[PDB]
């Protein structure tokens, strides 16, 4: 199970870094330390009918 | 006297599909400048705490 918040993932460090999400259609703010964020998709599907 | 009589009507049908796609669409290219490329901050950084 995911617990409690231990980083702060929003500690921008007086930057501007916008990432525009592509996906989404919108910019976002990352933190400043975040070594990437990316918005690529992928789907998987699996039936079996029997 | 004796008489007798029979009819055995028998079947088995067999029935498969297979199909597969493998379909590739590239939709941009892009090639990066040879020099004075502008790093981002999270790596130099990296390269500067080293």
């Amino acid at each position: 199970q995911f617990r409690n918040r231990v980083i702060n993932t929003k500690s921008f460090g007086g930057q501007c870094r916008k990432v525009f999400s592509g996906d989404g259609k919108d910019f976002y703010r990352l933190s400043g330390n975040v070594l990437s964020y990316t918005f690529q998709v992928k789907i998987n599907n699996d039936f079996n009918y029997e | 006297n004796s008489a007798f009589k029979q009819a055995i009507q028998a079947s088995h049908k067999k029935d498969s599909s297979f199909i597969r796609i493998h379909k590739v669409m590239k939709v941009l290219n892009f090639t990066t400048k040879a020099k004075d490329l502008h790093l981002s901050d999270v790596f130099l950084k990296a390269l500067n705490h080293l």
